[PDB]
Parts: C-alpha cells; structure tokens; sequence
C-alpha cells in the first residue's frame, strides 16, 4: 500500500469511531443521570524519512 | 561413436516434452470452468526418465463447489514459460544440425 | 476558559494542492514514458 | 488485572466462545464456566482457575499457560501449542486430542487416556507414563524420548520423527504403522 | 501436437460462446409468462463436460433448465391466473446471469490468447533447421 | 538510459510525498490545537560538467499554518484555549519540555 | 470414466441453494 | 535468472489473490450473525511472508483473524440473544476491505508489468544466435 | 478467472433474498395477525485442501 | 562522405536530449517557490545554432532562461511571502513544455532513422563491385 | 581473448539480470508484513563493480538492503502489531522500481545488440583474403 | 501429487458431513 | 516458524491435530 | 582501486533522499 | 443423455 | 557567446565574504 | 580529456559547501 | 453433412407450425 | 442463377412475427429467384 | 487460387461499406418529416447475394425500404398535417441501427484480416522451391 | 431485379 492511502485511512477510522461515539449520546437523550462522551483525536507518529536515522 | 543419440544430445526429446506440457496447460485452461474436472500436471523428470507423469495439481485455495482445481494466473504464467522454454530448445536443436553441416560440408 | 481549540486545517487549500500535485506527477509520468520510448527508437544503430 | 462478567461478555460470540486473544487478562474467576470454545492465546494468564468448564475447546497456543488444576472440564481438544507448560495433571477429562508441541512439559500422568491424537514434538520429556492410552495419531518427532514403557497402547499410527527408539514396549498392539 | 491444442482452445470457445446465448437467452427472457410451447420459461444452462482417461476437449453435452420453482405473483386480474390468482415468471436471477456473462467473455478471451501463442510455436517449428 | 527517466522519476516520488504531507493535514481535521503543516517544493540544479539542464525538485516542510485554530465552546472548566498567538508548556513521557 | 456439470454461477455455490438439478450434480463425480 | 522472476512475479499473482478472496469473504460476511461451525465469523487476514530461502517469493504463511471485539447488538427477541439479550456481529470494518481491494488489484497488476518485462528480455536473448 | 467473483456473487444474491424477506413484512404491516420474519445470514466455509 | 552524415545526426540527437532534459527540469520544477542557492527557478531553454558558411552540424550553445515575468500569488501567510504577501513561483508553462517532449522525440527518432538508413549507403558502396 | 567483448557484454547481460530478480522480489514483497520489527522485509539492491586495474568487466558484489525508515502503519487490529498499534512495512517505493524495472531492460537489451554485432565483426575478420 | 484431490464441503452444519 | 494463529481449512473434528497449519 | 555503487533510481536523485547506505555510497 | 436435457425440435 | 547563457557553477553569492569578494 | 570528469554536486543548499 | 441444414423456425405457436 | 438473398443483419435476426423485412425479399432466403 | 479470396473478401469490403452507408442515412433521417421527392423518407436495407451453385461473392443486389408502417404523430398545426390532425415520420429503430453499424463495422474487418492472410501465402508460394 | 429495389435517379 502506498502510505497516503493508510494515512487517510486512519483519518476514516478515526471519524467512524466518532460517528458510533456522537450515536451513543443522542440515543440516551432521555436517559436519567447519564454523561455525553466526546471523542478526542491526536495526529499519530512523525517519521523522517529522507534521514537513515 | 560418432552417432545421431549423442550429436543431437537430449534436445532430441525436450521439444516432445515441451509440447507435451503445452497441451496439458491448454487443456487446463479449457476446462477451467467445467465442474469436477480436475487440474493436471505434468512431471519433466519423467519424461526425462522415458527419454533416456500426467500427475493432479493440489489447489493452493478451496473450490466453490465445483470441485475445479484450475488456477488461471498459474497457467498462464506456466503457458508462457513453457513456449519461452520451447522456442530455445528449438534453438539448441537447430543450431546442432546446422553445426553438423558445416562440419560435413567444411563450408 | 471553557473553550477548546481545533484545528488550522484549510480543507480547500489541501484540495487544491491535490488536483495541482496529481496533474504534475502525471506528466512526470508522460516524460518517463517518452524517455524509454527515444531510448527503444536508438537501438537500430547496432542492428546491422 | 482480572476478568470480571461484563469483561466476559465482550468477548463472546453468538454461540457462546470466548475470545481472549492478545487481552491483557491475568487470572479467571474460579468455577468458570463456557458455554463453547475458549481461546486465552498469547495471554499473559499462568494458571486456570479450579472448577474451570469449558464447553469447547481449549486454545492456548503460544500462552504464557503454566498450571492446569485437577477437575477441568474440556469437551472439545486441549491446544496448549507454544505455552509454559511443564507437567499435565491427572483427573483432566478431556474430550479431544492433547496438542504439546514445543512446551517445557517433563511428567504425564500415569496410564492418561487421549481420546484423540497427542503430541509431545520437541518437548523436554524424558519419558512416557506406563500404560499409555491414544486412540489417535502419536507424534514424538525431534522429542528427547528413547525408551518406551513396558506397557502401552496406540490405535493409529506412531510418528517417531527423527528420534531413535531402543526399548520397545513388551505388549503393543497397533492399529496402524510406524513411521520414523 | 500443438494442432491438438488448437481443438482444445476452438472447443473451448464454442463451448463459452455457447454459455453467453444461453445467458441471452435468460437476460431476455426474465419476464416472459407465455411461450410458443405452453410451459413457463425455465432458466437454462448449458452444461460442458470432459472426456478424461494428453489433450481433453470440453464439449457441450446439453441443455439443463435451473430447478428452482417459477416466481408466482399475486395478478388476480391477469387472464392466466390460476384459481388463487397466481402467475408463474422465470426463475432467472440477475446478479447470477451477469457474473455468467462476465465469466463467459474472460473464458473466451483467454482461449484466444492460447491459440494465437500455440500458434506461433508451430511456426517456429517450421523454422528449425532452415 | 537518458538520464531524463531518472529526473522525471525522481520528480514523481517527490509529488507523491507531497501529496502523503497533505493527506496527514486532512486526517487531522478534528485534531486538538493541530497547526496544518506547509509543503513545497525546492530547485536544486546539478551542477558539474556540461550544459546547465538538468535540475531536481525535492519537497520539503518550510512552516506550519500558525493560525488560531476553530475555538469550540463546551463550557467545561477544564477545557482550555490559547487567545491570539502562545502555547502550553508541557513535557512527554522522556520527560522533555515541548510547546504544545 | 467421464466428469461434467454447469458451469459458472450455478456450481459456484453451496449446495443449500438447490439451482443444480439433482442428476447433474451426480455427474460431476464420476460416469461410464 | 529471468525465469526465477517469473515464480517471484507469480507467486505474487497468487499471493495477492488470496487477499482478494479473503476479502471477498469478509464483505460477504460483515451482516452473518449465524455461522455453521458454531463459530461467529471474524475479519480474517492473509499476513504475506518472504521466504528467502537475489530472489524472494512471497508465500502466504496462513490467514489470520482479527483481533478486534466482536460487535455487540441488543436484540433480545432473537433466538441467539444471551440472557442480557445481546447479538453479537461479525468486526468486519467495510473501509479497510475497500483498502485491501484497492490495493490487492493494483499490486497484482504491477506485478504483470514485471512478468511482460522479463519476457521482452528473454525474447531479445534468444534473438541473439540467429 | 478468479473465484472471488462469484464469492461476491453468492453474497449480493443472498442479499437480495434478505431483501425480499423485509420487503413482505412491509407489505403486512397492516394485515391481521401477522407474526414478522427474521432474516440473517449464515457463514459457511469451503472446506478442503488450500 | 556519408559518415558526416553520422557526426550531423549524432550531433543532432545530442542537441535533443539536451532539449528532453531541460523539458524534464521544467516539469519538475514548475511548481517550486524555492531554489538551490537564492533564486527563483525560471523556465530553461537551450540555444541551437547552425555555424553555416557539405553538412552544417547543429551544436547546443548554452540555456536561457525564458523572459517571462514569475506567476505571483498571493500567499500572505508563507514564510517566504513579501511585503505585499505575494511569492512568485516559476514561468513554466505546461501547453509549451508538452509540445517540447513531443517535439523533441519525435525529432531524435527521425535523426535515428537517417543514420541507419546512411549507414546502409556505405555497407553498399562496400560492396560495389564484387 | 578472442571474445573480450562477449565476456564483458555477457557480464552485463548477467548483472542487469541480478537487477531485475531484486525489483521482482522488492514488489513481490511490498505488503508483506511478516513479524517483529526488524525481521520484516526491505527493499534490496544489487551493487555493481569495475576493477580497472582494454575491458573492464562489471561484477556484482552482493546485495545491499536499503536504508530507508520502515514505512510505519497505525493498525492496532493485526495480531502481529506493537503496543502502540504499529506495523511496520518494507521501504519498497513503487516509483522506483518502476524505474529500476525500464533501465534494467533496457540496458540488458542494449548489451544483446552489442553482442551480437561482435560476432559479426568476428564472422567478417575469417573471410579476410578470401 | 499422484491421486486427485478432494473436492471441497460448504456445508450448512459441519455436524451433519 | 512464522505467524502464531494461522487457522485451518479442514473440518472441525476435535479428534486428529490439523497438519495443514503448519503446527510447529 | 573499484568503482562500486547501486545502480537504478536509488543513486540518481539527490544525496538529501539518503536511500543508499552510507557506507556503500 | 444428460438426463432430462432439453430438446431442440418443436415438442 | 550567447547572452544571458546560464553557467553550470554555484552562483558566487552575498553571505561568506568568500565569494563576494574572490571575482 | 586526461583528467577524469568530475562528479556532479546536486547540493540542498549551496551555502552548505 | 451431405444435405443442408434446414432453417430454423421461431414461432409465435409450435402448433401453428 | 439459383441465389440465397435478404437483408443482412438486425432486420433478418429478429424473428418473423416483427414483419419488417417485405414478404417478397423474405421469400428469397429459399434458394428461390 | 488465392486471388479468388481477393475477389470474395474484397467484394465483401464493398458490401459492408454499402450497409454502413444505409446505415448512416437511416440514421441522420430518423426524423425528417419531408422530402425533395414528396415522399416520405422510409428505413433503407441492403440486399445480399450469393450465387451459390469454390469462391462465391457477396454482391448487393439493390436497397430496400424497411416494412414497417411509418410512425404517426398527432401534430394537429403542423403545415404538413392531414384531416385527422397526423403527420408520419420515418420507422427506423435506434436499436436495429446500432446493431448494423457495430455488425457491419466488424464484417469489414475480418475481411481484411483474410485478405491480408491470403496475401502472405501467396507470397511464401512465389518463394517455393529456392 | 429486386422487387420492391429503389432507384437512384430523380423519381
């Protein structure tokens, strides 16, 4: 795989795992003592590439 | 010495075999969506064992119920291999005849 | 207080870089293409 | 950590198997019981809890399962491939082969019953239980064993792999052959 | 023999060429209740075969209707309803019939390809020695 | 063979490197205090012998997009956000200090 | 002995879905 | 030798293969709650391996599950729900297989340009001797 | 050719059959007594050599 | 004298792939705000000459940038942005350079076919008389 | 000594071969993720020599890995991935050795030409004086 | 090998083969 | 070696230890 | 004395893509 | 003989 | 000579009074 | 010439040199 | 064959034929 | 002068109930004229 | 006698150029109302022959307007309309057309490929004997 | 000739 296509990729997941996270919050709208979650994102790890090292 | 058998060497009997191998791809082909039929491999050594057989492929993936083991990116690739092989075994027992001319005729 | 900050990311500006970087590397590929084409071309030289 | 029952239920599939793979679970709670396979590969557990039922099959390859206590309850196979294993309990009904390729173990219980295949390749064992029972396959291929007890029994075929065998058993009878 | 081989890959061709008229024949069929012959369109398929016992030809050995039963729908006004008002269609399913017509074209172009490269050895043949 | 092959290659890689630079910007759309990161490109000619024509493009990071990032409100008191220019002292897991 | 049946979609399915006719699917084992 | 790049060019060939059909049977098995084997169906994956044993084929070494949690679903009215009332899905992710296809389909293809490449080469060495 | 073809073809058929199954429980939403149809699908492997 | 013919066609083909190069440099480099040293890359073009007073052999006398002025744009937030948020980028237009490549190949492998077709007129005249 | 160009030509033509076998296996292997972190697979490189101490003979002097970082992959799914959900890939980049794959046969098929006209200039020199 | 292999089972319940 | 769980394409029997894995 | 190196696109782009191992270049 | 093969002439 | 022609040598610059002072 | 040609630079920066 | 093939038929009613 | 005549392609593949061909040159697939 | 099959292939040339013309006439007149010969235009068709009684050319024996009865249209101003308020249009059929030209494009060229086949075995027979 | 065969002079 060419890494552009993984690195977006991480970004579909990411927004997926959002989407189930944001469902789950307006399906218990009406649930007593209940808390919203929120997703939090964070850029993965930065690589050299054009150093060995 | 001096005889057909060891002038001509074992290319005498490789362009057999790479006719024969030839046949047995293209059957494979053919039959590569009739159901039941079963993909068949031809061993060289054998055939080298009759100059001087016909076996079954184990599939590297299950049927789907058809029961056909014929893979058609393996035969491809073993068709082209076996006309490449078989157009320099043309060469190599050619070129014997045309050696033994030149000798003969010293010209 | 009481606010999070997000990100700076310019969606556009990155869609046009895309369509700029993608037509730029695809003529870079007509030039490779056209490269071993000259080179196939100059080979009669030897084929006496 | 431990297991705790909503930890359970979100490694179950729709049949009842518990999927514990790569999880960082240490110990399971005593009398646990499984309605069908349980998986604990690659786990950091060392011991299985005592009263333990598995409905299924047991599958510990490449675990780092050390204990198995007496009054286990398997009704499928026991796969410990790759585990800590040094010695296998007696009482354990199992109702499968006994897979132990490539694990410390040393000591068999004696006159075990494997109403399956058993495997001992490359393990340290020095040699077999007296009276030895297997109703399938026996596999001791690149194992230290060289000398087989005077008594045992083996309803398939025998697989010595590579190992050299001097002392056969005095009364063998073989359902099938012997392969070195 | 590579002459063999151009009967393999021509029986081949005949065999798939048949396979995709027959797949014609579902595709324009799919929604026909009546026929020249009083019965209800059945999906057809023609079934290949192979003499093993060197060179198998595969051979079309007949035509073999799907057995699966004809969709009825409820067209109680229909003039050839049944008692309960039932008309029977064909059983020919869409997504079957396509992947059929994929398979066919890809099998029938790969035979080509067998043929013409059979055909340059037999060629070269006529060039050893000369 | 030409010579050309390779400085047309070598031009393609870069872009496809660019083009990954600016695939990680658009997977970090919802990021916290994420600053977008800059591409470009950079001439750097042969020099040596012979006529001056051949001159390679490699891509390279020259900034980040400093600007305040979209301020979301979510009334929580532990949520907190930069005003105009700053950044928050903190140190990672080597403990070492790093704007963040 | 001789080895035949439908090709394509049809055989390229589990035998649960029934679209083979009973007799051509005893011909795909074997026949003489 | 040019030919060895024709078993490292096909065994790719088969290689990225048995991704696609792997695939296939991941995207076809994303909505099974049920499964014969009493197992429920995970995502499976073909981990491809050098097998150095100058020229490297790939071999694939086994297809590996998943080890994402299944997905849990409460459907109490079901015939499978547990005693909580939960179903348990299949943890096929829809965007990676889109992924693996792309990139199973492009791998395979480049690696036919190698194989065209080799046999241009060797035509060429035959050639010479003419 | 390769056999995911019709592995994705014995899929999207079922498919279909999934959706006809859905497609009567609308049509009997307003019948009498009508109890509703489950649908799911059942993996089943090929199982063999390879 | 036809091997004056080779030095003229030689000489030719060389003034080609002087001109693919600095059309591959132009490509690659049409998007680069940045540079080696501290100028701007401008579109490079090489400088045929004819020294006519037989064959008049075409020789490459040095590159020229092209005069016209750098495409500005307005990056007001980039570093290398000016008192008016302006940078400039290079003049390379790709219409020019497309027509270039093909210009250029299509007259390198014209120059080829003249050297092989002049050296078949001195194995002739070789073999004139016998 | 009478075939110094066929030993050096036939060189080329085995160390270019070498070249085409490491691209092969560079593709071949560009998705193989195999286990652990430095087992995993690299992309490869033949290393060509001359040792002018006439012809000069070109020698290849072993395969050298490449040092380009691992292409890293966030995927916390493989079962063979790292506590952070990391799996690392080879260093394989398509672009070159698509490249690699054009010099390589071209350059093999050049060195066909150049062989086979030095049998001809061998051919012609025992015709002398007759 | 020197025998042909099995075909394949896709059964609807691997008890009943 | 290599992968740790490589699954099996014979028919679940709970009795025979499957060889098509490669088992070590 | 010898002349070695890597051949191909690995040598042809500029020493600032360090693709080829220090020691053989 | 396929058993039961459909025919090819008016039934 | 052509005018204008560009060289194939690092351009003598401005920072490091090397080169703006060595003509 | 006699003086083997010398190798190309291709510097990332020319103030580095 | 020896005789021609006869033309095939396509009605709308086998009997009528 | 014994010819085998009609209008090739789409016209003559439909079957005969489309009526398109003209029944005199339909007449002329026989062998007749 | 392979100049027959010039006078058989060749003739087909000829012939399928005819229905390609019908065709393009039958398609630019799909909708034209009138007519230079005041009458109304009518879906055209080719005639082919064969004299079969070795070789037998393919001749077109002379156009012939299609049977089907011309589509009326209820156009009650239009100037050309009758009492009942009518006006009729030409009956060609998009579908049949497109079928001819795809038919007719392909039938001239499997006549080349004989033609240029029989033209190579004449010459391999001129060069008989030597 | 054809029968129903059209002409190519003026009506």
């Amino acid at each position: 795989m060419h890494p552009a296509l993984w690195v977006s990729k991480t970004g579909l997941d990411a927004q997926q795992t959002n989407i189930a996270t944001i469902s789950n919050n307006l399906a218990n709208a009406s649930t007593v003592g209940y808390k919203k979650s929120r997703a939090v994102f964070e850029d993965l790890f930065y690589q050299n590439i054009n150093q060995p090292g | 010495a001096i005889s057909f058998d060891n002038a001509l060497g074992i290319h005498q009997h490789t362009v057999g075999v790479r006719e024969r191998n030839a046949e047995v791809i293209s059957t494979n082909i053919a039959q590569a969506n009739t159901p039941g039929y079963k993909a068949r491999g031809l061993d060289f050594a054998k055939e080298l064992q009759a100059a001087t057989d016909k076996l079954y492929r184990l599939p590297t993936q299950p049927d789907t119920g058809d029961g056909n083991t014929v893979d058609l990116d393996l035969e491809r690739n073993l068709f082209m291999q076996n006309q490449i092989r078989h157009q320099a075994s043309l060469d190599f027992l050619g070129s014997k005849f045309k050696n033994l001319t030149k000798a003969i005729k010293g010209e | 207080t009481g606010a999070i900050e997000g990100s700076n990311v310019n969606a556009v500006g990155e869609m046009t870089a895309l369509i700029d970087l993608q037509r730029q590397f695809e003529m870079q590929v007509k030039m490779m293409s056209t490269a071993e084409e000259m080179d196939k071309s100059s080979d009669s030289l030897l084929r006496m | 950590y431990e297991l705790d029952y909503y930890s359970k239920f979100g490694h179950t599939d729709n049949y009842g198997n518990l999927d514990l793979r790569n999880k960082p679970y240490t110990q399971l709670p005593s009398g646990f019981v499984v309605k069908g396979n349980l998986n604990i590969s690659q786990t950091p557990i060392k011991k299985l809890p005592k009263g333990l039922d598995v409905g299924g099959s047991l599958e510990a390859t490449n675990s780092a399962l050390k204990t198995i206590r007496s009054g286990t309850k398997i009704k499928g196979y026991a796969n410990l491939l790759g585990s800590k294993i040094e010695s296998w309990p007696r009482g354990i009904k199992l109702g499968g082969y006994l897979n132990l390729t490539d694990t410390p173990l040393k000591t068999l219980p004696a006159k075990l019953r494997v109403k399956g295949d058993l495997s001992v390749i490359r393990t340290p064992i020095s040699a077999l239980p007296e009276g030895l029972v297997v109703d399938g396959n026996l596999y001791i291929g690149g194992s230290a064993l060289q000398v087989f007890p005077d008594t045992m029994t083996v309803k398939g075929n025998i697989f010595l792999g590579g190992n050299k065998i001097t002392k056969w058993p005095s009364n063998l009878t073989l359902g099938g052959a012997v392969a070195p | 023999s590579l002459f063999n081989v151009f009967n393999v890959t021509g029986s081949a061709m005949s065999a798939e060429s048949v396979r995709l008229n027959t797949t014609s024949s579902n595709l324009a069929n799919a929604d026909s209740v009546s026929s020249s012959a009083k019965d209800t369109y059945k999906a057809r398929h023609a079934v290949f075969g192979a003499e093993l016992s060197d060179t198998v030809p595969v051979k079309v050995m007949g035509i073999v209707e799907s057995d699966k039963p004809l969709s009825a729908e409820y067209n109680p006004d229909h003039p050839l309803a049944n008692e309960e008002g039932y008309i029977y269609k064909p059983n020919v399913n869409v997504m079957e019939e396509m992947a059929n017509m994929i398979s066919a074209s890809r099998a029938y172009q790969t035979n080509v390809q067998v043929a013409d490269s059979s055909k340059q050895m037999l060629l070269r043949t006529l060039q050893m020695g000369q | 063979m030409d010579r050309a092959l390779f400085l047309a290659m070598s031009g393609a890689k870069q872009n496809m490197q660019a083009l990954q630079l600016r695939a990680n910007n658009l997977a970090n759309v919802s990021t916290t205090g994420f600053r977008a990161d800059l591409a470009q490109a950079r001439s750097m000619q042969a020099y040596g012998e012979g006529h001056p024509s051949r001159v390679f493009s490699m891509t390279e990071r020259p900034g980040h997009n400093f600007a305040q990032g979209s301020v979301i409100t979510t009334g929580r008191d532990l949520d907190v956000t930069i005003e105009g220019s700053g950044w928050i002292s903190v140190l990672d897991h080597t403990g070492k200090e790093g704007l963040t | 002995n001789m080895v035949a049946g439908i090709p394509g979609a049809l055989s390229n399915q589990p035998p649960a879905d029934a679209s083979i006719p009973q007799d051509v699917a005893q011909m795909k084992d074997g026949s003489v």
